């Protein structure tokens, strides 16, 4: 009963929370190429300090 | 230096596995969910009760 | 009973979706200077292309 009771519980968090994949995906896509961006902004700013 | 994606990248491991388990045993628990408080009352336990 | 085990479904959604308020207020903003640098790079255009 117990389990079953918690299980009943977060079933609905995972229903609410499966849906954001998609939202999430593109955000990591957008997340990494800004990093990605980042990344090269910091090289070129290190290659031309000296 | 956000470095958010490792964060992102985490909720979506644990969205996707929250759909892929949804679909492991969605049907079990929609199966259950209607009837669920007879786990409470064990067979032998109700002339115990 | 309907309406009560409707509103005990919501119960797990509500909470969970009113936890992500402040993460997206910082998404909101992050997105906001982006619009905001968007509009400027427009207009900059707009007035030297003409």
């Amino acid at each position: 009963w117990q389990s079953a009771r918690e299980l009943l519980r977060d079933w609905p968090s995972q229903r609410h929370l499966a849906d954001r994949v998609q939202p999430l995906r593109m955000r990591l896509s957008e997340l990494e190429q800004r990093l990605n961006n980042q990344q090269n902004a910091e090289r070129l700013l290190s290659e031309f300090c000296k | 230096l956000i470095d958010r994606v490792e964060e992102v990248r985490e909720e979506m491991d644990e969205a996707q596995e929250a759909a892929r388990f949804l679909q492991q045993h969605g049907s079990a628990l929609t199966k259950l969910e209607p009837m669920v408080a007879v786990l409470q009352s064990d067979p032998q336990q109700h002339e115990q009760l």
